[PDB]
């Protein structure tokens, strides 16, 4: 019987979507044609925020611990996947986060204390700032791709030379939403830079039982735009494919998908839950690779380490003051922000926790 | 001008993209096709495909352009082909657009309004002509709004997309271009979240809304015949409802009737009734009953006109009620 | 207007009493199933 | 033996598997992790990755896999890991599931029992603790099942498993392990559409469901201090509703207030009101009130004890109504 | 700055779907390898088929315009692609239609009548005969692939030798249950065939609109399964396509998505849409010449396996039973409310069983 080429198919496919790497384990260059143009003082920065934000996961654990933080998805092992992506933004470009990427939205711009507030359940957590770009962290997994593509159209129509760019983990590929999203944005040219985030896990659920897919990269091709998959460990390969996604964006030629491998070094969240699996990612620490990068080049020490983590503990520690401090929640503060102008139930029911609350 | 009720949105979808830039209509084929009940015919031609445009074939994807589009200062008018296919949608109509002010604590809002047409007596395939408004009343921060004539859906459609919170607008498809009702031109708003007197009467209060107030209206006539005087209360808008409109005429005539097209366990009759008995019940003569389909799936085409509330049924218990 | 429970009110009815005549002696002058009584007998 | 809900729930699912070898349990983490909560801790140990397995992340899917299951056969029992998700797959439990057996006149139906977690006062984050029982109420074809102790979990769903068409299964967060209870080992069931007697009573009828019954409960333990005698009623099931145990409550104690966790505009409390003005006007003394949240989106975590409904509420518009 | 191969990559991988064809418009076999092994016998059924399928169109067309039926979506242009697919079919493979796939399971065993009474609104016209493994079409477009995930799941678990089929058409690969159903099938390695009829328009909008990608066929890729992209207007084509999926399906080796490359002639639906306001006459006349029928005919004459009275007797045989059947579809009884109610549960809750009385009283007139 006839044989359709099958297997061939396959095998051709994956051949486009080869691990995109600049920076080993060992911090050595692999790729010295695709290293980005960033000056000493860009790569400490770079440094700098990974450090960090690492500090910023070991303290929000141990104060979820304390019962002093509500919700909070650990960010541990993703620096380089989380921190270099959004370092190649500029100020007015998008961002929509998952519930895990608070730390982008963080360099963003929303205040420290706010993404306190929002893991403890405060509504002042998610005043964002006017003029900082991005949403609070979504819940609804794939919601934010779909939202994406409209604001990256929105972009487009008023002319801006910017993006929006959205984050998901690879449970999120098989949501609906996260097809719909990126064929939306494609069918519009729109300027959206999509990244799926591969920690190898959807809570317990490990991504070979989300898909036969053999990358989550090539999931672009069903929505014809280019995909890369980057090694999520190596912050100047990542840093260099949103970079890449961002000219090709903002130049008219529409979106990317772009699929980091890394790692969560942590719990799915603080609410409910391999060791030699772990030992192993361990090692491809982006801090580790990045660290010898740079003191080899002479610019990074445990001093200047040392440093931002003491930095990054008293900024912890005033923040978290900071929403201690921060008025308690009423029934009509609640009411106040449903809408412009409250419709006759909810006028009537403000009156009634108004007199409540006196 | 005498009006159908789709000339009369197609007539307040033009005077607001008239005079506002930030207003876009999209769905599928509102574009170069004019939408498959000709509700945007010509839009496009005059106005440009950056502004009213088709969309690729995903209910739920036109939901999350709207918000984006939201997000980046525009007033979004989609449009969703029949409102069965709401179930594809929910999240970003529910999970998301309706929350958003809440969730920012104010610092983005949601100007979306979402039109789509409903409704039986034309014999549609499965999942067009069911009766789902009763879903998204439950939502709060969400308005929904259904006009029964044309003068009501030209000024409450204006309204909507000058409302800067998400609003539903439901357009029932036996209404569409069966009367003719004079519409002014120009720009005119009706207040949403206001109901209004459709015919004025002493004995009942009949309560009614989408194709249900035109059987109302049909059931008051023949009840006048009958010494029975019928004042028929159309709600416009059924989330948040018209409390006062509809208590005012409770108290005067002491018994009501709610009637609706859709299932007795769908709707939003059972929300009048106890807003009713909760507010009014010293008034009360008799109970307020409801006229309501059958507890079954929407009907098969052909078994339309045994299922769908009328005006016979509208009489039969506003007689029970004048009776008890 | 008269302000009274639909309980009361069909009982005048079932007893051919006009509610709009008896003083209720319930709150803010709610008329009440012992007044309709109280109608009747005398 | 002393069981808490969410072991009622697993023994129930264990008994059912065991019986039944097309039952199914299948969803986000369910089998080698035994879910979020752990309902399902030790199930595919014993019955196998055939019976119990893991699903990609996309609830839509799930609903559609549970429904190709049910045409071959199968008994599904799917989970959606938390009831604010439903959003996602409206339409295969609304527009699909719901309505196979009446779209086919009976040639397929849907042997499907979904659970899903919902409910308060646990601080979760957005959309985990929504009280979405009123949407599923509304569609003709669905019936929708919420336990409030072990006994009742149990009972209800091996009920549910073995009803052969699409039964909702909603399962309160803070009642899994609030509280131990006496379960009887082995098969048992609990009819489905049937209240029950939660507290003996003469004054006032309070009816509420989930995590309300509790909080209706320690209200009625403290009327009871003041000589006020509440009857509390136990909806076990909110659609269908059981009508006779309702108006039986009503009709003995001339008072009733309805007591639900979700926003007034939302739940199901204005279908019991509605229900009884019908059906018993004549018993009341007083309007039957509302004991229900504020019609805000469900509060941001920190928010949740002034926000939901708890016993000093529910004791409140008692009074209100033995003083109306 | 470093540039990424991003146009290389649309290229290298489209080009791994390529257009499948067996005969050209003149009937000439350009793929002599690829030629499946059907008697002479299969191939006058195949012929018979879509010629009848043919004539159904235009009847049903004539019917709806005279009020005889209702919903009604053409499939003239379609037979390859919706005959020939079945065609490849086995008695114990489960079809799930979207709305205009009646063609398929009526082949599959749903009475003529019955697909009637399905168009007209009538709940009997859904009542499958047993055994008959079909579904009534489907109006939620992608609903049907995500409920054929779960057909073939439990094909496999009960270890049958059979496939799940569905068919959407260009407009559904827009959605995120077609999206999803895919990816469950590859997920769970199971027996489905996913057909995308790609007839070039979604109503009214052109498939250049639902996506950038240039195939529909490479949309597998996302679920990491096969995709084949066919000459939708190429009986042979289409057959061997499905009949090579179905092959991998049953040995255990997962799905396949197919995408056929068809038209329609008419417009999208009865109910008012029209093709004049949306797409040009040159392009229905381009698309006319690829007609199946056309080539087919040529293929067969060429072989000596088809003539003119054969086809005459084919034609006036599909006219007889549509007249038969339209009739039966008149003779069915009325339906009531209380026969709505109950099929909607086994047993009845207390809602149903009191409006069940109402209604029982109201029709005892
Ligand atoms: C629509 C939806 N369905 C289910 C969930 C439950 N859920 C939350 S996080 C999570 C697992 C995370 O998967 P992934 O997309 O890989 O993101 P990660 O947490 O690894 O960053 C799941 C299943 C959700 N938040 N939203
Ligand atoms: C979920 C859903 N959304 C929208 C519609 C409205 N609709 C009905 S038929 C149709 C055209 C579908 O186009 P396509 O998938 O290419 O299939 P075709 O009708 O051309 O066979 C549309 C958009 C529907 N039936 N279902
Ligand atoms: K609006
Ligand atoms: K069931
Ligand atoms: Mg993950
Ligand atoms: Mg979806
Ligand atoms: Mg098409």
């Amino acid at each position: 019987t006839f044989q359709f080429p099958f297997a061939e198919q396959l095998e051709k496919v994956a051949e486009q979507f080869p691990t995109f790497q600049i920076l080993n384990e060992e911090g050595e260059v692999v790729n010295e044609e695709a290293m980005p143009e960033l000056s000493d003082e860009q790569l400490k920065e770079l440094m700098r925020r990974m450090v960090y934000t690492r500090i910023l996961d070991q303290r929000s654990i141990s104060l979820n611990r304390q019962g002093r933080l509500g919700f909070y998805a650990p960010t541990a092992g993703q620096e380089a996947s989380q921190i270099a992506s959004h370092f190649a933004l500029e100020k007015e470009d998008f961002i929509l986060p998952g519930y895990r990427d608070v730390p982008q939205i963080i360099w963003h711009g929303l205040p420290l204390y706010q993404a306190f507030l929002f893991s403890r359940g405060h509504f002042h957590g998610n005043q964002i700032p006017e003029g900082v770009n991005v949403l609070p962290p979504q819940i609804i997994i794939g919601a934010q791709y779909i939202q994406a593509a409209g604001v990256a159209l929105g972009l487009k129509m008023r002319g801006k030379k910017a993006v929006a760019i959205t984050y998901t983990g690879d449970g999120g590929t098989s949501q609906g939403d996260f097809y719909e999203g990126i064929n939306f944005a494609g069918a519009f040219k729109a300027p959206a830079i999509f990244v799926v985030q591969n920690n190898r896990f959807a809570i317990s659920t490990p991504v070979e039982k989300q898909t036969v897919a053999k990358t989550l990269a090539q999931k672009a091709v069903a929505a014809g735009i280019p995909g890369i998959q980057v090694d999520g460990m190596d912050p100047l390969a990542v840093y260099a494919a949103v970079k890449a996604a961002r000219e090709r964006a903002i130049n008219g030629e529409g979106p990317t998908l772009i699929e980091t491998l890394c790692f969560r070094y942590g719990p799915h969240t603080m609410s409910g839950d391999s060791k030699e699996l772990e030992n192993e990612w361990a090692k491809k620490d982006p801090l580790v690779r990045f660290r010898k990068f740079l003191e080899a080049k002479g610019l990074w020490s445990e001093e200047e380490e040392n440093n931002v983590i003491e930095q990054a503990k008293e900024e912890i520690k005033e923040a978290i003051k900071k929403a201690d401090e921060t008025p308690k929640q009423k029934v009509t503060d609640l009411i106040s922000i449903m809408f412009e102008e409250l419709p006759f139930n909810l006028k009537e029911q403000y009156e009634i926790y108004k007199e409540k609350e006196s | 001008a005498q009006m159908t009720m789709v000339q009369a949105i197609t007539d307040a979808l033009r005077i607001e993209l008239k005079n506002d830039p930030n207003v876009l209509i999209f769905g599928e084929d509102v574009g170069v096709n004019g939408g498959v009940f000709r509700a945007t015919e010509g839009l496009q031609a005059e106005f440009g495909e950056d502004r009213v445009f088709d969309t690729p074939l995903a209910e739920s994807g036109i939901g999350g352009l709207a918000i984006g589009l939201a997000l980046q200062g525009f007033r979004p008018v989609p449009e969703i082909q029949f409102f069965g296919f709401v179930y594809e949608v929910m999240d970003s109509i529910c999970g998301q657009m309706a929350r958003i002010r809440y969730r920012t604590g104010g610092r983005y809002h949601m100007p979306i309004t979402i039109r789509s047409p409903f409704g039986g007596g034309v014999h549609t395939p499965e999942l067009h002509s069911d009766s789902l408004e009763g879903l998204v009343a439950q939502q709060p921060g969400l308005k929904v709004v259904i006009p029964s004539t044309p003068y009501d859906a030209k000024g409450l459609l204006i309204s909507a997309i000058r409302d800067n919170d998400p609003v539903i607008f439901l357009e029932h498809l036996k209404l569409y271009r069966s009367f003719r009702q004079e519409v002014p031109e120009g720009e005119y708003t009706i207040p949403i979240g206001k109901a209004d007197i459709k015919r004025e009467g002493k004995d009942i209060t009949i309560i009614a809304y989408g194709a249900m107030v035109h059987e109302s209206l049909k059931a008051a006539a023949e009840l006048e015949k009958e010494g029975i005087s019928a004042e028929v209360v159309d709600l416009r808008t059924v989330q948040p409802l018209d409390i006062e409109t509809i208590i005012g005429s409770v108290e005067k005539t002491g018994r009501a009737i709610v009637v609706q097209e859709a299932q007795r366990q769908a709707g939003i009759a059972a929300n009048v009734v106890a807003e009713i008995n909760e507010r009014a019940i010293l008034s009360l003569e008799a109970p307020v009953l409801r006229v309501a389909a059958p507890d079954t799936v929407y009907p098969f085409a052909q078994a339309e006109s045994v299922w769908l509330p009328n005006f016979k049924d509208v009489i039969e218990t506003a007689k029970k009620v004048m009776n008890f | 207007r008269v302000i009274a429970m639909p309980s009361v009110r069909k009982y005048a009815r079932e007893k051919g009493v006009d509610i709009r005549l008896v003083q209720g002696t319930g709150k803010n002058g709610r008329v009440l199933k012992e007044d309709i009584d109280a109608f009747l007998a005398g």
